[PDB]
């Protein structure tokens, strides 16, 4: 799926991926975004 | 061995990992406070009038 997008979306690099089965994307957001986070989110995702 | 991130919100050292730890400010205030005594120090004749 990675690639996937990464064919469809040139535009995406390397660093604007994280994974969706578990809760490690909010470290990855932090760490890239200098830890002030993001403006909007789209959370179609479950309780943890 | 100790490590901090501001960014992550997170401090772990050995088997510890703390997360989202949040902190407010107490009042400060704590009563039996010290009383200085205060006092100059001045030159005084001995024969005032």
């Amino acid at each position: 799926k990675r690639a996937y997008l990464q064919a469809r979306f040139p535009q995406l690099d390397s660093t604007s991926f994280a994974n969706s089965r578990d809760t490690s994307f909010e470290q990855h957001v932090l760490w890239h975004t200098g830890g002030k986070g993001v403006d909007l989110v789209l959370n179609s995702l479950a309780e943890e | 061995d100790v490590v901090v991130s501001r960014w992550l919100r997170v401090t772990v050292a050995g088997g510890v990992h703390i997360s989202g730890l949040h902190t407010e400010s107490a009042p400060r205030r704590q009563q039996e406070q010290q009383v200085p005594i205060l006092e100059k120090f001045c030159f005084t004749p001995h024969t005032e009038e």
